[PDB]
């Protein structure tokens, strides 16, 4: 017949080579489709949703798992009080695990982008304060005051009739996509951190609460991507499902 | 404009002042089936007026160390006038859905409220604490009825999954500071055309305090939660005797 | 051949039998909707102007 | 039609009105120069989340920013791109003595629920739509490959499951089989979408039978009978008992998907197929954990 | 030669693989076909044609199995007794397993459409009557009475000139298919049941007999399809053929 | 008593809605039908016996050995077609050794 | 080649030799004649009619 | 039988003969005998620079 | 299937051969590529130096 040769690659199993195969019921009809509300075509339009950003993860006991979403606010002296700080790597741990897009980009290897933050005050109605949100580019140590933390990016805050603020963290790096950074080498890649501080004090008047709590939802902007598909750093199985 | 509103369906009429727009559930409203959808040769009927206004459920105390509650559709209203009397008369099912969740306080009480639409939400056991026996909820659980059902485990949703992940479903808030009020719709989900009213559940609603409540004493303590539904494009076939169970 | 493939996407594929169900997976067609999940409200509001009033 | 009720009706309209629709997206979105902006009345930055919707504040809103040309690709988030990538889903062993499958024969039922890796995967959408292609690698226990045939038939419900090696249902006149060798490649096959429904899913919220539903059809709740595709049977062609003990793995992969209904991904360690239960005494958090909420 | 590859699917056979062989016999020529009349192009043409349907199976001795093929009718008190009920799964064990359309549905995982019941009224001409057949769709139990059965898709039937009637079992389902059904899990694919009901008496006068019998035929319709083929649940052979 | 079927329909009987059918009915051809493979033969060769021990063996080409595709060939009188044999050769254990 | 096939059907066959009998199964004709069996009357009654009258 | 698995930065290296990573529902990975001729597979540009 | 027959030429691996392999990323694009100055086509410009 037609002289042919076989090359150095045949006879292997590659899981994610795309082939035909021989069918096994010819002349098999599926069944039609109809029309189904929520079809989704791409994960980037998961990845654009908010979801809730546990920065206060410090309790661990069952009964008190449900206080990780929300951090407090009170009055302070006028000092300009440290509130909170966290960290901007979506990929690493810490609070960004609690979000659809941690868990989404737990996924893939690089990604490239900017991030968006929002914060909604749950106080009474009669209550006021302002808060200074500041986000510091790679490379400088977690802010000691507030004089140094508002030489970077921020935005000041003023509780009203609008509840909530948005803080954009946008994209400030030297390379196009950036890995997941962990302690060592890989903290090559760190995004920075982001810190709240009291601008002026958290003012009630009388018979109001003197305690707030604070909900941050977190998710991501309209140039993020990611590529290098791999597999989640956590497996949900600990033995042989049975 | 966006703070007051009115709703109006059949014979029944909801007006609101404090209000945070309406949410259309996927972007998609009601409709009826298509031809080209049915399968089903009988004609359906569709009693419009009789079945598509707002039901009332039963009213629930929010305390400063609630968990939080669940209901089941359409199970709440498979004993509740005509709708209930057309779902148990017949086979086949299908309509939509019009949620208003109400809550009112002063200006000096806070709080927050999720409430959430959850397509398919199966409820799973504690496994006997150790993983070891393989139990399964019992009829209570799974579908509550009108009076709903209070969960032991909100942080895992009585499933395994994530509350801080919910808000990728339909939902609004309740914040005692801005609104007092929450209307989602909700079009036909399911993978069929027709189902059944008394064996398939489409979906449920979760209302969970993310922020507890709080107040000074002296004020109202009593601070109660209300829920009104409305179906909207009803659809029944398949008429035979009257069955219940 | 039959078409009787699973599937406005995986528009390249290719195939050697009569059964469009064994063909590659091949190319889609990139297309996103992030106000389904994003912006799924009634009335559309402007950014600057208040959400609220 | 005469009553001016019945004229005005909207009821039978079947067309679905959508808010919103899909665009072209091959690649991220650029960023434009901006400027800075002392005004009353726009405030970008300023939200209301109890609306229910996402931010609509950019770049541009808040900060200074330049003019650049994004040119990343958006193909690799695709759910062809995501889910077409091969992984176990079930595995078979024919030992020579033992209790399990002693006598050179087993069945299978086909399920994806067996394997955590492939099972968090799948059920982050409620229903799903897609062809397959299941490849089923043979070898010993200790990974030596030694000459023998062996027998895959897939039988649909309702057909009859062979019940010892040397059953009359070998015939194989109307079920698909394969007759393979353990030194031959793997063998591989295509699959069509078999679901009476239009789409698997994963989630399925209520019983299968009518009437009372007890605590001791407890068992009953939550299972779909259009997910039940059938059972996968093997077997050692012979009459006499074969001479080598057995494993045989199954790969699975699919293609020309399609998705609906996201949902929130597994928090908690798996206990059972088909089964939500999680451990009730040992509930871990989302993630890891710090000691002060003001420190790193 | 030209350089090739072999994929992870070779030296198999699948049986239901189409594909080229070698013939054995080159040049050969087969017999003309001549004119036969009554060729089958498609299995629905039989799926189209009635047989008999053994509602009344219940004798099993060897002289008796002639009498499974009709039940009786006779003269009642009047209130509107029950005559006989039966299931309308045609791939389920019982009465269907009797007729064409059953033993071809047997090769077929699924089915869809609707189905056709014919009965024949075989007593003298002197002989009267009306009865009630009634359909309950999936759900409702087993009707108590004529007054319950009267709720679902029925017929009256009178006794005449013309000596059978049909039943129309119209496809009310939920799902575009139904997979075949059985006690436990499977039956949520059940079809229902059929009736049958007293209407006023069977009157009959002087010198005729007080006794006549029915028989069923049962058929499909113009929308009748099955698809995913299979093995049938029985196989008649107890040994090795010799 | 006259020999046909019903003719009566879905319409005639009930009131009914606009359907749109567009279920295949493509797997109920013939071909569909019987162009899927079953053992119609086996042949032992054993060392010691009685049947063929000398090595060498006879079959005459039958369908009716085995029930499975005899039930299935026997619904009709005349039957037209071609075929396509194939030979699976193995020891009774099921090992495969050069010969 | 050859026409030495046992074949109005079978159109779309696949062939590597000169004899037809070699080639794939392929697809056949969709046609139906129902009534050859199920009313194979001489004189056809409509259905509204009464069959016998 | 060997198999060859790819392990990009961040995932979960195998740590025993059967280990829970060796699933592969993610990474790519190869499964080829020792009779076969050498197995070859191509590898993109991957550097984030 | 298709006749063909095997030449003796199979089976080997040549290390200067240049064929077509089978990726392992699928729908994978690399990272663009911007100006980097001295940029060199040939050897033989070097060795004129
Ligand atoms: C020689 C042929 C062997 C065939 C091997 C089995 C093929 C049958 C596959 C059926 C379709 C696979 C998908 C199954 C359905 C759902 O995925 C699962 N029920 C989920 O639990
Ligand atoms: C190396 C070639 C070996 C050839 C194997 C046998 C081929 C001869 C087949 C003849 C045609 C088969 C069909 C035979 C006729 C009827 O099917 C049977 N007589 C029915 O009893």
């Amino acid at each position: 017949g037609f002289p042919t040769e076989l090359k150095p690659g045949t006879n292997q199993f590659l899981t994610t080579d795309d082939g035909v195969s021989a069918p096994i019921l010819p002349n098999f009809h599926p069944t039609p489709c109809i029309h189904i509300p929520g079809e989704v075509r791409n994960l980037l339009e998961l990845c654009q949703v908010e979801t809730i950003l546990e920065v206060n993860n410090v309790p661990t006991n069952a009964t008190s798992l449900m206080e990780r979403l929300r951090f407090p606010v009170s009055a302070q002296a006028g000092k300009g009080e440290l509130c909170a700080v966290f960290r901007a790597d979506p990929g690493r741990n810490g609070p960004w695990q609690s979000t659809l897009l941690g868990q989404l980009c737990g996924y893939y290897t690089q990604w490239s982008g900017s991030l968006e933050v929002t914060f909604m005050f749950t106080g009474s109605f009669m209550a006021t304060g302002k808060m200074l949100i500041a986000y510091t580019p790679p490379g400088g140590p977690l802010p000691k005051d507030r004089a140094t933390a508002m030489l970077g990016t921020h935005v000041i805050w003023d509780f009203g009739l609008q509840s909530s603020v948005t803080l954009v963290i946008p994209w400030i790096s030297n390379t196009h996509y950036r890995a997941h950074a962990r302690d060592g080498v890989f903290d090559y890649y760190t995004t920075g951190l982001v810190s709240i501080w009291y601008q002026t004090n958290y003012v009630v008047p009388i018979g109001a609460p003197n305690t707030a709590y604070i909900i941050a939802l977190a998710a991501a902007q309209k140039n993020f991507t990611m590529k290098l598909c791999k597999d989640a750093s956590d497996i949900l199985q600990t033995g042989t499902i049975q | 404009s966006d703070r007051v509103a009115q709703l109006t369906i059949g014979n029944s009429t909801i007006t609101t002042q404090e209000a945070a727009n309406i949410i259309v559930g996927y972007g998609e409203w009601p409709s009826y089936c298509s031809d080209s959808d049915a399968t089903a040769v009988d004609k359906p009927t569709r009693p419009d007026v009789s079945v598509n206004r707002f039901y009332t459920l039963d009213t629930k105390l929010w305390e400063k160390s609630s968990k939080g509650w669940y209901w089941k559709f359409p199970d709440v209203l498979t004993e509740t006038g005509v709708f209930g009397q057309n779902a148990q008369f017949h086979y086949l099912y299908r309509s939509g859905f019009c949620i208003h969740v109400q809550c009112n306080a002063s200006k000096f009480h806070q709080g927050a409220l999720l409430v959430a639409v959850l397509p398919e939400y199966v409820i799973g056991t504690v496994a006997g604490g150790t993983g070891t026996e393989d139990s399964h909820p019992p009829y209570k659980q799974t579908q509550p009825g009108a009076d709903g059902f209070e969960l032991q485990h909100p942080y895992v949703l009585d499933a395994g999954i994530p509350i801080s992940q919910l808000t990728v479903c339909p939902h609004q808030w309740i914040n005692l500071r801005t609104n007092n009020c929450a209307t989602i719709i909700v079009p036909y989900i399911n993978a069929l055309p027709f189902d059944s009213a008394l064996n398939h559940c489409n979906f449920g609603l979760l209302v969970v305090p993310i922020s507890p409540l709080d107040y000074d004493q002296g004020a109202t303590p009593v601070i109660p939660i209300t829920i009104t539904l409305a179906p909207m494009c009803s659809e029944f076939a398949g008429l035979r005797q009257a069955v219940t169970q | 051949e039959n078409s009787n493939s699973a599937t406005t996407i995986n528009y390249t594929t290719i195939n050697y039998y009569k059964d469009s169900y064994a063909a590659t997976a091949g190319k889609q067609s990139l297309k996103q909707d992030p106000d389904k999940f994003a912006n799924p409200v009634k009335d559309i509001f402007t950014e600057m102007a208040a959400p609220l009033k | 039609d005469r009553v001016a009720d019945v004229i005005e009706s909207s009821i039978g309209d079947s067309v679905s009105r959508a808010l919103t629709h899909a665009l072209p997206a091959p690649t991220g979105q650029d960023t434009q120069v901006s400027s800075h902006r002392l005004d009353t009345g726009k405030v970008p930055a300023l939200q209301a989340a109890e609306i229910g919707a996402s931010s609509n504040a950019s770049d541009e809103s808040m900060i200074e920013t330049r003019c650049v040309l994004n040119s990343h690709s958006t193909a690799e988030t695709t759910l062809d791109s995501f889910f077409s990538r091969a992984g176990l889903v079930g595995e078979i062993d024919l030992p020579l003595k033992g209790t399990t499958n002693p006598n050179g024969y087993a069945n299978w039922d086909i399920d994806i629920t067996g394997y955590a890796q492939m099972r968090r995967k799948v059920e982050l959408f409620t229903y799903m739509r897609f062809d397959a292609e299941f490849t089923f690698v043979a070898c010993t226990p200790t990974g030596e490959v030694v000459p023998q045939l062996l027998q895959y038939m897939f039988v649909p419900p309702g057909a009859p499951k062979p019940d010892s090696r040397e059953s009359l249902a070998w015939q194989t006149a109307t079920n698909p089989s394969v007759f393979v060798k353990l030194s031959d490649p793997p063998a591989q096959v295509s699959v069509p979408f078999m679901s009476p429904a239009s789409a698997y899913q994963w989630f399925y919220d209520g019983y299968p039978t009518f009437g009372e539903h007890k605590q001791e059809k407890d068992l009953e709740y939550g299972a779909c009978p259009n997910n039940m595709m059938g059972t996968f049977s093997v077997r050692t062609v012979g009459t006499s008992k074969s001479k080598y003990p057995l494993v045989v793995r199954i790969y699975m992969r699919m293609k020309h998907v399609r998705a609906w209904i996201p949902r929130p991904m597994r928090n908690q360690n798996y206990l059972f197929k088909a089964n939500p239960n999680y451990a009730g005494n040992s509930i871990k958090p989302t993630g890891t954990s710090r000691t002060a909420i003001t420190t790193l």
